[PDB]
């Protein structure tokens, strides 16, 4: 039983975009289903609601008149049409299938990330953090839109290792921190990379981060 | 599993 | 609408004590349609309870809910390090499907101090016209800390940015970046680079600097 989403991404302020949710594991038509958000740092909200044959549709006064929730349950998949998009629909969007009318939400998907802004998809820039137990890291700085993920060594460096939440910069862009700690004693023996990969823009670097000269 | 618990008209 | 209210907003409790959920709806829910839902950082919500008191397949016997009417629990009787987490009531009992607004359940651990580290620009982002100061502050607790930044004695008040992880999953601790933001000319018409840092695990506050150059 599993609920796969796609179809995120970012688009500009008035913008569409149409998620995909599918079903698989289980009979599709016989449940209704939901389509739920969580704007980043915030709270479930409820987006959108079908029911299993797709005759009725259900709609929350944020998004009536905008967003179109529809099935195919030939193709065992959930969709949402969003249209007039605006920065506050920015969130991960959850397909949801309905139990029981409908008395809970039981099976979820993983999330689909969805942006509304008006900036431009960028690829980072890669700075040293220099090793003045000793702390060294990565400044990854001015890329749109999230996420970056980062990694030290290819993942073998785990230990120690904080990779901070970004920050929205007053240029629109965002930067991120990761950080380890690691023992004085390895630096300029032991080599530290750090692995940044910005999927949205295809960005990957890998940074060796030393003592300074 | 089949449908929403809702008041008439309901959008 | 029916609201739902979360209460606490925020609950900090220590591994083997029972955290007490409240949610209570502003008029009567057939509890039927009360459900519970566990999110941790990155995941989709996992159902916990449904029906105000059934257990999900799966959930171990230590969650318990209970209530009618308006005044729904979530009990846990004592508390894993898995368990915290943040915490949603959901009400599919009239359109428009509502969540209460969350609680989040965090780890209580002893007082630590947090270990400071400050991290010049590079030469290499110099290059590129501006300079980013990094001032990090490492595997403390409580969360509440203070960063003030000094540019050759001058406060610098708005142009910084702070990043805070969650809970270490080793150590609970928090960790936090502050990020100063200069132009390169600024930077270089400058000395002394020093973050102050006052932390309850601090006995006075603790300055790291450096000097350009
Ligand atoms: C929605 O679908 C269910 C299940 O097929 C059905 O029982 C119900 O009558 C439908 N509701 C509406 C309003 O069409």
């Amino acid at each position: 039983v599993e609920l796969v989403e796609s179809g995120g991404g970012l688009v500009q302020p008035g913008g569409s975009l149409r998620l995909s949710c599918a079903a698989s594991g289980f009979t599709f038509s016989s449940y209704a289903m939901s389509w739920v958000r969580q704007a980043p740092g915030k709270g479930l909200e409820w987006v959108s609601a079908i029911n299993a044959s797709g005759t009725r549709t259900y709609y929350a006064d944020s998004v009536k008149g905008r967003f179109t929730i529809s099935r195919d349950n030939s193709k065992n998949t959930l969709y949402l049409q969003m249209n007039s998009l605006r920065a506050e629909d920015t969130a991960v969007y959850y397909c949801a299938r309905g139990k029981g009318y409908v008395r809970y939400f039981d099976v979820w998907g993983q999330g689909t990330l969805v942006t509304v802004s008006s900036a431009s998809t960028k690829g980072p820039s890669v700075f040293p953090l220099a090793p003045s137990t000793a702390a060294l890291g990565c400044l990854v700085k001015d890329y749109f839109p999230e996420p970056v993920t980062v990694s030290w060594n290819s993942g073998a460096l785990t230990s120690g290792v904080h990779t901070f939440p970004a920050v929205l910069q007053s240029s629109g862009l965002y930067s991120l921190s990761s950080v380890v700690t690691v023992p004085s004693s390895s630096l300029g023996t032991q080599t530290y990379i750090c692995n940044v990969n910005h999927k949205p823009s295809n960005t990957k670097v890998d940074k060796k981060v030393e003592p300074k000269s | 599993d089949a449908e929403f618990r809702h008041d008439s008209g309901y959008e | 609408d029916i609201v739902l209210t979360q209460s606490p907003a925020t609950l900090s409790l220590s591994p083997g004590e029972r955290a007490t959920l409240s949610c209570r709806a502003s008029q009567s829910v057939s509890s039927s349609y009360l459900a519970w839902y566990q999110q941790k950082p990155g995941q989709a919500p996992r159902l916990l309870i449904y029906g105000a008191s059934s257990r999900a397949t799966g959930v171990p016997a230590r969650f318990s809910g209970s209530g009618s009417g308006t005044d729904f629990t979530l009990t846990i009787s004592s508390l894993e390090p898995e368990d915290f987490a943040t915490y949603y009531c959901l009400q599919i009992y009239n359109m428009p499907i509502t969540f209460g607004q969350g609680t989040k359940v965090e780890i209580k651990r002893t007082v630590a101090a947090p270990s400071v580290f400050i991290f010049p620009p590079s030469d290499e982002q110099l290059k590129s016209g501006t300079a980013s100061v990094v001032c990090l502050l490492n595997n403390f607790y409580p969360r509440e800390a203070k960063v003030q930044w000094k540019v050759d004695n001058a406060l610098q008040s708005g142009n910084s940015q702070e990043s805070v992880t969650e809970q270490d999953s080793k150590d609970s601790t928090y960790s936090l970046s502050s990020t100063l933001t200069l132009s390169k000319a600024d930077y270089e018409k400058h000395k002394v680079y020093a973050c102050e840092v006052t932390h309850q695990g601090l006995s006075s506050p603790v300055t790291k600097s450096f000097n350009r150059g």
